[PDB]
């Protein structure tokens, strides 16, 4: 049960950012004319871990990246706002339709290019499956 | 040279009508002279609950061979005879079901080293031990915790009469069958910590000894 | 499988006037004879103060159905007749409201591990040993230390009395509520250290046992 | 949610004149009819040093309105009746001065941790405690030896009277107060080490009980 | 017995996609000229450990890898599917014919590459021999 | 300077017939005037049953001479006198077969250390000790669990009957082999674990002293 | 083998009229002939009072069958016939009420320890001795001291009465039923110390032989 | 060498007809002259009631050889003639039913201790004494409490009786048998404590001395 945590994280994304320019994984995508932001999409896969001696009931981790970018010469603030409220709305704990989050609203330190920087906002979701 | 992972462990859940056995002989196989045949058929598994042999008491066997007046159980050895007296009365009764316990996380055990008696003589100089009883055997079990499971009032009921229940336990890559009986005890208190499943423990005790068959010959 | 995290601790803070049971069947759901409805509405909980049946004494219980005569109460089994003699009066009083302890570090607790008797007898050679009585309960809690916090006063009001409250415990993971009662104890003497937050000491006894019921029969 | 960073220990170095009470009303802010004010003023600290009320016995307390003869403290609520009985005397003396400890490096403490009885009664078969008496107080201070610091024969002198002094702590985080008295024992044999600073070690008992007041209270 | 281990995975693994486009170690493979993807086959040696005290008997200790290459730009939800398809296929406890499989159904982070991407998926077989 | 690897251990599975000696002479290598040869051959491994020489007894010995009328062994120094007066009786059995433990994982023990007596003079200062008897010695044997190994049955039946049986161990490289007898100890009760071989426990203690010779004098 | 964990204390507090019984056979199960059939009913304990036969005084029985003219009776036998004469009348009382003691900490029991006489003889050398009559029975209760039991006042007028009293208790573990009768000694000093339950001691004496009966009989 | 582990006791509950001896002669192994053959067969035990020889009165015995006329007994040793004087006639009795004790706690033995007489004379300045008779032998017995077993009746009875009662006992280790008889007295008031095994003692007499015979030759 690794697709369907991926489908369900790309459900909720696209509920609330449905409209902001966004970014998907192996799609082409140009970014705006205007040099306004858009958002980033990345899906980083964990490990499995078999919890029982029997090896039957398991557990899925993984981790959702998604990072701002923005132009150069253009201050943080609203960078820095628009994580707030990205992480804001991540809340832990929060059910999804396929699992649950384990780890939410994390900021990490921003990294920086002559082009373009980014705030990369990271959490973690897991899923608890029995085979029967 | 085996490895126990996959292994599974079931417990009885009810057992079935009392059955008398006027006599059984003594061999590598015995065979057990019963009155009716009654509900008895291929595989199924039977334990005793009272015999004259005190050493076979409590004992979980398999039955191998079924006949009308002649039934044959597999499991236990009585090619010795003044360890196994002739004549001794026998009695059993057939596990009906068996339950299974949700996926286990841990497996431990505690007891079973051999106590030794030191005596020291005055005649010679070196001292020596010879050995003496072994202590209890008592097995541990911590599995997952789930309130609505439906074998919570089962073991519920079991640890509040204080019978005696079999267990059983199966090894894939073995092709073992490990079988015993004892006095069932139920904790439901869940350990709560952080970023990690809480679990309730589950401990038996043994009233016989451990028995070993393959697993083809079940079925 | 589920997971402990996000779990809510609750302290009733007063009860209400004493409610008398003339007397109560006995089934899965057990249903009251109360003369009068009084304050009692849908899901709210009860707690019993004293009562003929000795194991059904300061259980925690939730109410079901609620008439002008007849009352309904779920998270104890009465199935069987034996423990529980027909007849049996039923005394109870009502929670007015809860309140919330801070946020809470860690969660720990002590003792619970079954005890048994050995015995050796002369005529065998193996050593077996039979379930006993079981140690005691004691649950720490540990939490935040803040001065002007309304609940200290409370505390201490509840540690010099030394009646008996009831706690409640909320795991939004697995749906559930746990329920149970004991004696207050509390500790305020900060743990001064470098570089971590100062916290202070909550333990509480128990007096009856755990009882486990879904959420959404709550409410 | 405070950290307990930049604290400062202050220890009690000349006292002041007897002060004798008539009687003193309880409620939540004391009030007592001294026959004169004397040297007393606004937030200053008095110690008690013998009363009827044996729970409020050797208690730092702290003044908050004055005049010509009431007198007004904070910091113990005497809202119970049966255990503030009325018409109890008080007397108490006036705290002249401070000093301060050096750079202090480490804080500790041991005991207190709360006692059980456990009776196992043979109509039942679970086993439960009741709570009990506290183990007794001792707080440790460590902090940087000089030879010439001129606490130092203060400390003796304390040391060798045995006599009961009040200690003091300012936490800036938490914009407390925390107040107490007991026995000061001086330990005055460095700890030579290599390459780290030797220190010295001061421990104080406890005669009474925590009392905690707001930081702009007192100013 | 390493050769035999290796035989038999091999013979499992033609046992179960024997149709479709697949590159074996050592042997010259093109890559279909439709741009669809195809299977990676590899085979990691691990350590043999002496068990006894004898040094009589040992144990054998193996890591076996399938990759799935996809081109870029076409999404990345078929090949999540063949991935778990592989992982479901690869159960645990699994007998070989020569040995069996000691830990079965991981799959890893994805690589990336401007010509083509791959998600790897892993696991290892044991195998027990006396010496007499 | 040599290395264990590569030893293996044997233990004896049936003996011989006894065979009874008349007398045998003191000096680096016994000679016994036997009454008959019998089954006796060279490099035949022997074990005494009862002797007079108390030190001599449950040792296990090598035949290096055989003839119709006197056998000479190797392996015990009988050149003092005092400790072996001339004349003592001699009885002892032949070891049939032996067979071979599974692979073995490891190999422990414990006792040994020797005892002293303290004993303070008044006269004196300084106090001194004697050395004193030492204490007793027991080998821990740890393989494979294998359920049909035909050694199991055997195993079980040594336990049981509780008589000595001898033990070979061969360590190639230092061309060596080492023979005890003792009381064999047998468990059967699996170590279950995740990701590593359940192994079943033996123990064996002893009863005379070890015995060392070269592999080459065997054969 | 059974564990005496939860076992409950019972002693009567009132007793009927007295039922004087015309003739009585001996046998396994005595019947008795009676003028009328009374209050007696199934399942109800029956205390004699004075009787031709010495044997049975003073002796607690269960009722077995009802009838208007005669009843049966179980607990003694009356097998023998030259220790019992026939033509006996018998005249015994009826239980109203029973009452529980309160948590009982610890019982205990003194005597029945039975003296041998000894006598020496010239014919013989070794000296023999025979067996007499044994001790007399004491028996110690201690239970959980509260005033605000009504029991009390019972204990008070039965002590100062001096009558006869009879005790029941039960064992839910081996599902028997012990009677036996004596007379009340309770004493109301409690033992009071610090930091542990305070409670009281009972004593009572003993008038004939331990009785036992079957739990499931009696109801 | 051997651990008393494993050992049963037996106790015997019927005896047969009377069988007397014209006369017998005295050997290592006596033999005597029967009228007739009567039930007697190999392997039986056997006690006398009276006879002219007062060192064998009350001596079980076992047979060795039977015939019409002539049986074989072996246990005393009737060599020396001067205290054994010829011309006597036996009169024993037929043990028919053996009944065995149920799970055995403890055991204990009292008594055995000799005496010494002292005198003292003025001749001489040493004090001398001299031994004299040994003390009576008292042996105590401690087993499990279960009403259930159908021996308590038994006990009652020989107890009442008061008749000679021979005890029986065997040792696996040792491959032993011990006889000996007494009187039996049963002590039926249970030892009654929290959480430990219920039991009841056992005490029996001596009748004579301890006589032993090996286990093989009785069977």
């Amino acid at each position: 049960m690794h697709y369907e945590l991926s489908a369900a994280a790309r459900a909720a994304f696209l509920s609330k950012y449905r409209d902001f320019p966004h970014y998907m994984e192996n799609r082409n995508f140009t970014p705006p004319k205007d040099g306004g932001m858009w958002l980033r999409f990345n899906y980083i896969e964990g490990d499995t871990l078999y919890l029982s001696i029997d090896r039957k009931c398991k557990s899925y981790i993984a981790i959702v990246q998604i990072g701002v970018v923005f132009p150069p010469g253009s201050g943080v603030d609203e960078a820095r706002l628009k994580a707030k409220e990205i992480a804001d709305f991540f809340k832990d704990g929060k059910m999804l339709n396929v699992g649950y989050i384990f780890e939410g609203a994390i900021v990490h330190q921003i990294v920086k290019h002559e082009s373009g920087w980014m705030i990369p906002v990271r959490f973690t979701v897991r899923v608890d499956t029995k085979e029967t | 040279m085996h490895l126990p992972n996959g292994a599974q462990i079931f417990v009885e859940t009810s057992r079935g009508e009392e059955i008398e056995a006027t006599a059984v002989t003594n061999e590598k196989n015995p065979v057990a002279t019963v009155a009716s045949k009654g509900d008895l058929a291929k595989g199924d598994y039977v334990i005793v609950t009272q015999s004259t042999w005190a050493k076979m008491v409590s004992r979980v066997l398999i039955v191998t061979d079924a006949q009308e007046t002649s039934i044959t159980l597999a499991g236990i050895d009585t090619s010795d005879t003044l360890v196994f007296p002739a004549g001794g009365t026998m009695s059993f009764a057939k596990i009906t079901g068996w339950t299974e316990i949700p996926c286990v996380q841990e497996i431990g055990q505690d007891g079973g080293e051999q106590q030794y008696y030191t005596y020291q003589c005055l005649s010679d100089d070196k001292e020596q031990q010879i050995p003496t009883f072994k202590s209890a055997i008592s097995l541990t079990y911590t599995f997952a915790h789930e309130f609505d499971n439906p074998i919570y009032q089962i073991l519920r009921k079991l640890d509040s009469s204080g019978q005696v229940t079999a267990v059983r336990m199966y090894v894939p890559k073995a092709s073992e069958m490990r079988m015993w009986a004892g006095i069932l005890s139920f904790n439901d208190i869940p350990s709560t910590q952080v970023n990690e499943m809480e679990t309730v423990e589950l401990a038996v005790s043994l009233k016989g000894d451990f028995t070993f068959i393959s697993s083809t010959l079940a079925s």
